[PDB]
């Protein structure tokens, strides 16, 4: 029939979709981004201390690191000769740190207690943001700097999500300077109780390959305490068209443009002439949702790759920060969104597995099963929400694994895989701390999915039955 | 239909949780008269063939005043999903269904 | 348990930092006039008795 | 008619119960961990970093035995029973041959250690009895069963001293002539503690094997003989227990013997007929090495009083170690027939009725099943077997495969070992045991479970 | 039932227990503790005595300028002219060989924003850029490049790329201070530069006391964006197979191995002439045929591996040299390989004689008959499988190391069902469309495709359980 050209061009399109995901998907460009992570996070802050990073705990921790395994990984020694990370990784222009704090006088406390203590600060929000200047007010370090005139924007950190605004410097090229100012920066008391956010941020080129780094530290002061170290590594590329196989991606994506432009037609043309419903079928809707990936994606790709002046504007002067980040937003972006269409596509090729008599039965017991597995699905999640909501309000508070609703529901997941500690949940309680995890394994091993399991073979078995049946006595 | 069969197959339901119940403190006393035996070497078939529920995967051996109720509990229910005993279950439900 | 209050406890009460105490610490014993003779140290005991 | 019979199992299975709960926290093997830590989790010296369990040179071996082992057996604090002894095996030679293509670069070479090839010469200063072989039989020893090899009773032997000055002098005398030249395969040391405080006998034996290749493997046994004593009630009571359990045992074997007086052959059809016989002679030989256990504490106890000969107690602890295997196999066993008792009413009747179908359909595919999981335990030795250390031995890819049924795989030295071929077999066995062959006994049941369920319908509409 | 089932029988159970004694005879023990004290001599000891870095956990240039002057002579060298014993049981046999592979300045093109501000390229590993040039003290073998032939090398497939034979080389000394000396001049005039890709050491040893050479390589990558991948492979071998009677045994076995595969080959080709043309449509056809493929091979790889031992006797010849026993290993692994795969199809073969009564063909039909449904529902789990690992390809390829290859995200899937996974680095990597990816995987895995096999064999049987059923009854 008329399907052979529809596998012909789904099968192109697919051809094309997976050239550009293998393009886009580099070559081994792990190795890069492990080897700086490795050198900047796993890195002991010092040659006495053991901790690193990644297990930041108090705020002279943040200091010891910052003039040590920072400087150490930042200057590579080989007129004020530049900064070469492994002899290959070039860092461009000079990192920036940065600081977001609330005010004094933010927080009120009860009048019966004004009497020992004097001093509290509120959680961080942009309605008790610090704006004035403090201590010896000489530079950017002690002004506050809006968030337009930084040309920055919100994080959305862990504790929190933090304006692109704040007080803060940029350092040198060498060594002894950064030093310098980070020891003046120290003695000047700059990190006080007052505090809620630093962040550190750098970008590399690495001129082999093809491809800038950006890097990003974040480190958050909770109010009641403590420290919340965070990372980012993010690889770009910037300078796309150099070899042959930029210009064949080029031209793949254009190709690619193409065959979205004809499914629009097609789908605009084939709702519009007839079937004004169109959406009992499930290979329609799916087709919309390809449709409307794809066209988010194109159009990301075509806002970003146009907003590359900040290269222009640094490649003529490079003695000043690169602001990179907004690039790796939109890249992380484009990333997900073509995870997403590339997966729903691969999931599309069901439409076309129907040439024998063996793979249409099992189509057909998929789709009449649907409806009772989304019926007793409701249920199901109801009550797997429950044992959720139960988990959170008893073991929230005390097991570090419950201290969020999606982590109370990622953990029952793992718990139904056996990927579980079954020492911590008892000691947090004694009692409802084993009951809570007998119940959930019993009810969940033992009942819930046995129930899937009758639907399914029942509904296989009436399939097999009619079907043989009918054919057997035609 | 669903709640349906899970109140019309309680009965038989019951039954096959009691004999998991037997099957489980069965496991449960053979599972500890032979990690009491802890200190330094178990035995071949005993120390491959046995089960301990999530947590510790290597097993810190010699439960020294502290083989309380709830490990027992922990250790026989986990050993009875891995075998396939649960399992069991579907049997009667689908009949049921 | 005397070295570790001089070393921990007593900074982290007169410490002046985040979250105030509101109010003093206290130590409080109960004696069981009952002097135990111990068991000599090495294998363990079950629990207390 | 059968409620007498449930109610001796019901008053027998309470005793077992509260035999097994008197053997449960004696704390005996604690005492052993304890110790274990005195001999084998210690570092040799001050300056050295290495322990008994991570030994890797021969030079290694010679700084433990005057070091940390010179600690422990003289002085928590324990009383030598007797002197300590220490024993080696060594091979001859030219026991094996050199190929002619390079015989003239090598010319010493050893082979593995066994019977045939065994050195039965003196050898250095023929002074002492370390340098004699003295036989097995007049060294009152036996087979070992070690890591590579198993290990006769005889060698080159010399028991130590009393008191630790003249045991070091001993063993710088053994280290001034070479007694551990390239020949040597095994050494064994071995010897009891006493422990004043508690009342707790240690048999501790050492080997440490030298390979054909190089280095040194390290193993070690410790096992907690404890001596019986009434001093309170409750001792007394579990004493009680154990011979009002003796005395069921009797009941249990003239109820057998009377019955079989009628029934010739039939008594074998019923497997929970089977099943008594295997209950009485494993609660019987258990009972037996536990009566003959007491009856070799004796004369034992009263060793310590000036005894230089050493204590020859090698053949308790092995009897000890199967005393508790049967233990723990024989209470399974009776929780499983237990188990039997319950079919009070329909619904366990026609559960029964299903398993009892089933059983030989089972069976069935537990042969293929396992015929099966050869190939796969075959395919992994001979890929495998060299590099991985969980597959070195057959059984120990048996075992592997077992354990990643229960999902406790590794993964990282599967893939560093085989790039391709290593990723095949793991993904292979995963998806034909997790979806395939193992949905096969369940099937099995469900169809067992259906017959009987319409079998039982349409005999009791009619009837 | 007749007698040429029994003949069929008895002929497959000679030829069992024949291939049984062969791989049996092949697979010793005492083989992995050679290599075991091998590789922690070699791997684990610490590069310095002040420092705890070995070769496992190499990080940079310097790192390994210290272990080829530190526990690499150390383990090489043992003292008691002379000769050295590694365990003073192994022999080291001949000189180790130093090799590098490096790429050639210029192999690049630097973007012309850029070209101001850096001057020097070099491309990652490829024959085509490879650089072929004297540089330094252009006064020996170590500055030379050398031909692919003229080194008498071959291709790797290390873990970046696959590295060529060729390379500028340097062939060590006998003795300690001669090796440290060369190795020092080595390193004073920088023989590693930037544009080192690749380095190998190899070097073997005999162990007279058993008759089991081992051949060691050690390799170690620098990628273009900086750092070190260290590997190693320890491989035993045999070459003076007939030795003791037990080696003229196996010979024998072999010979009948190899008159058991004629009769078999014979047996095949005769009956496809005209009886059966195209008798492809049964499964046991098609698995003799296999495991006659797979013989032939084996048998014309092992033929063409024992006749060219003359790299032997050219080493035995003159015992000053460099001894090649890489092809050798090579070889001995593919034959390993080919026989564990035939091995393993002969023993699943023993399910054509399982049929002495009612319930070994109950389930043979069984099975038998799942094999068309079971084999469409993979179709469609696998397109499932292969969908969900391109996703969490191209999520998580380059933070979790779990998913950074595509065979890698297939394995961690793989692993996933088992439960012995991580989710705190992937949940870090992704705090959206992160756990999605986890969480739906398990779901649509446990609770809908399972299910799904389950129901199809549980119907399949009881299908085949009632037709066979009726069939009898109707008898
Ligand atoms: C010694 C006297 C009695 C001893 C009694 C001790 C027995 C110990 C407990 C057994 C469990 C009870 C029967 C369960 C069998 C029926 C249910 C069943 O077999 O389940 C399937 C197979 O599972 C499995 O592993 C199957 C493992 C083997 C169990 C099947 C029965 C083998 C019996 C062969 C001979 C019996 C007749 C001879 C006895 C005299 C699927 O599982 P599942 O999807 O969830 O995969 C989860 C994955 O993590 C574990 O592989
Ligand atoms: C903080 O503000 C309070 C009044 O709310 C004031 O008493 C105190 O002096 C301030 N702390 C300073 C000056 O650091
Ligand atoms: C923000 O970008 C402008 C260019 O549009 C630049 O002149 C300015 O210096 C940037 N802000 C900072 C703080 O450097
Ligand atoms: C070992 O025996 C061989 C046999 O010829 C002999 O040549 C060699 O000298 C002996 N070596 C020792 C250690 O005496
Ligand atoms: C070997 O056993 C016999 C019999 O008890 C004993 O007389 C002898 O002392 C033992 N070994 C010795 C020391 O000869
Ligand atoms: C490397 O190549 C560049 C461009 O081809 C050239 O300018 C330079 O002299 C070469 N050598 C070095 C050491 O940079
Ligand atoms: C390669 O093999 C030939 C064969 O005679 C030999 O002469 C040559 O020396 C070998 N190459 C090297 C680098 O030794």
């Amino acid at each position: 029939k008329s399907v052979l050209r529809e596998l012909v061009t789904y099968l192109l399109f697919l051809i094309v979709l997976c050239i550009l995901t293998y393009g886009m998907m580099s070559s081994n460009v792990y190795y890069y981004t492990r080897m700086m992570s490795q050198l900047f996070l796993d890195t002991p802050v010092s040659k006495t201390e053991k901790t690193n990073f990644k297990t930041l705990s108090s705020m002279e921790d943040f200091w010891k690191f910052t003039e040590g395994s920072l400087l150490d990984g930042l200057y590579w020694k080989m007129a004020d000769n530049r900064s070469f990370i492994f002899y290959e990784n070039l860092l461009l222009g000079v990192p920036r740190i940065r600081q977001l704090r609330v005010r004094n006088g933010s927080c009120s406390i009860p009048q019966d207690l004004r009497d020992e203590i004097k001093e509290c600060y509120d959680v961080y929000s942009v309605s008790s943001e610090d704006r004035a200047p403090f201590g010896p007010r000489n530079g950017t370090a002690w002004i506050y700097t809006s968030e337009k005139d930084l040309n920055g924007s919100s994080h959305w950190g862990i504790i929190a999500t933090y304006s692109g605004a704040g007080y803060y410097l940029d350092l040198s090229r060498t060594r002894e300077e950064t030093a310098a100012q980070v020891a003046s920066l120290k003695k000047n008391v700059w990190l006080d109780r007052g505090t809620r956010a630093t962040f550190i941020d750098f970008s590399v080129y690495n001129a082999n390959i093809n491809l800038f780094c950006v890097v990003r530290l974040l480190v958050e002061f909770p109010a009641t305490g403590g420290v919340i170290p965070s990372w980012q590594f993010q690889p770009l590329k910037l300078i796309r068209y150099v070899t042959t196989f930029d210009f064949f991606l080029a031209a793949c994506e254009i190709i690619f443009c193409f065959f979205i432009f004809y499914y629009v037609v097609e789908e605009i043309l084939e709702i519009r002439i007839h079937k004004l419903h169109y959406f009992r079928s499930f290979w329609n809707c799916l087709d919309v949702v390809i449709v409307v990936l794809s066209v988010v994606a194109i159009g990301i790709n075509i806002y970003r790759t146009s907003n590359v002046e900040v290269l222009l504007q640094f490649l003529e002067d490079q003695n000043t920060f690169p602001n990179f980040e907004h690039l790796a937003y939109w890249q992380i972006q484009f990333n997900n969104i073509a995870a997403v269409t590339v997966f729903f596509v691969w999931i599309k090729l069901f439409k076309f597995i129907n040439f024998n008599r063996t793979m249409s039965q099992l189509s057909t017991t998929m789709s009449r099963c649907a409806k009772d597995l989304f019926g007793f699905a409701i249920m199901f999640f109801i009550i797997f929400l429950a044992y959720a909501q139960l988990a959170y309000l008893v073991f929230g508070t005390q097991v570090d694994d419950f201290s969020t609703f999606q982590e109370c529901i990622f953990t029952q997941f793992r718990i139904i895989l056996g990927d579980i500690n079954f020492a911590e949940i008892e000691e947090a309680n004694r009692v409802l701390g084993p009951i809570y995890f007998t119940t959930f394994v019993f009810f969940m091993f033992f009942i819930l999915l046995n129930m899937f399991l009758a639907i399914i073979n029942d509904t296989y078995s009436e399939v097999k039955s009619d079907l043989a049946q009918q054919k057997a006595e035609m | 239909v669903f709640g349906k069969t899970l109140c019309r197959a309680l009965p038989e339901l019951l039954g096959v949780t009691l004999g998991l119940v037997v099957l489980g403190v069965a496991y449960a006393q053979l599972a500890i008269l032979l990690v009491s035996s802890c200190v330094d070497s178990l035995w071949s078939v005993a120390q491959a063939l046995l089960v301990l529920c999530p947590g510790t995967g290597l097993s810190t051996l010699c439960p020294a005043e502290s083989w309380h109720l709830s490990p027992l509990l922990c250790v026989g229910l986990w050993a009875l999903r891995l075998w396939g005993a649960l399992r069991l279950g579907a049997v009667i439900l689908r009949w049921r269904y | 348990l005397w070295p570790w209050m001089a070393h921990v406890l007593l900074p982290y009460v007169h410490g002046n930092q985040s979250s105030p105490e509101l109010g003093p610490p206290r130590l409080r014993q109960v004696r069981l006039q009952e002097a135990l003779y111990p068991d000599p140290p090495g294998p363990r005991v079950h629990t207390c008795s």
